[PDB]
């Protein structure tokens, strides 16, 4: 075909705080390595950072990524060139309208990925609060990505190995266990797993 | 926590 395609055709999520730095690395890569992928936040409001450390710049969930772009080059085009949050934004405006935040979606996944255990607690913790009326399994796994924007990358290549991996089963929910920690061993990094249901 | 982090 013209594109690699998932052969399980996995139905993906990857969740960050903001939904602009390393949700959207993995949504990149993911994407063009064929899989269906959706990428959401968990904070109350999206967050950047700015001239001073406790100087944020912080919109709200809907706010489209080109109009936060728009609002930081008139603040300081160069300085926001330099520090690679223009760039960011652009790539993300590419993916997508604007950040989503994962506490308000009615998609339904079957693996949702977050990128540390804060992110991890308030996604499983979101789930559990809803009754499950349909008993679809839904797994939540953990991989630690660094907030910036070189290990955004690195984490990207990681969770899109692990999710490589785990479409290649043929029946995903009597291997996971074992594939985890398989992957653990392999590439040295804890998973976080959890089975929740919609 | 900003994304990134302030650097």
């Amino acid at each position: 075909g013209s594109h690699m395609t998932d052969p399980s055709k996995l139905a993906v999520a990857v969740v960050d705080s903001s939904n602009m730095n390393r949700s959207m690395e993995a949504h990149n890569f993911l994407a063009k390595k064929g899989f269906n992928v959706r990428s959401y936040g968990t904070g109350e409001r999206v967050k950047l950072p700015g001239m001073a450390f406790d100087k944020p710049n912080v919109y709200e969930f809907g706010t489209k990524y080109e109009d936060i772009y728009r609002d930081l080059e008139s603040k300081d085009k160069e300085f926001y060139t330099q520090n690679g949050l223009l760039h960011m934004l652009d790539r993300n405006r590419r993916i997508k309208k604007c950040p989503e935040r994962f506490q308000d979606t009615k998609e339904q996944f079957d693996i949702i990925v977050t990128v540390e255990e804060r992110v991890y607690d308030l996604v499983v913790m979101h789930m559990e609060s809803m009754e499950s009326v349909d008993n679809r399994p839904v797994h939540v796994l953990n991989v630690d990505v660094v907030n910036n924007a070189e290990d955004a990358l690195m984490g990207a290549f990681v969770i899109t190995d692990m999710i490589n991996m785990m479409a290649k089963s043929t029946d995903l929910d009597n291997d996971i266990d074992e594939l985890i920690q398989e992957f653990e061993e392999r590439r040295k990094r804890v998973i976080l797993h959890s089975v929740l249901f919609y | 926590p900003t994304s990134p982090s302030y650097s």
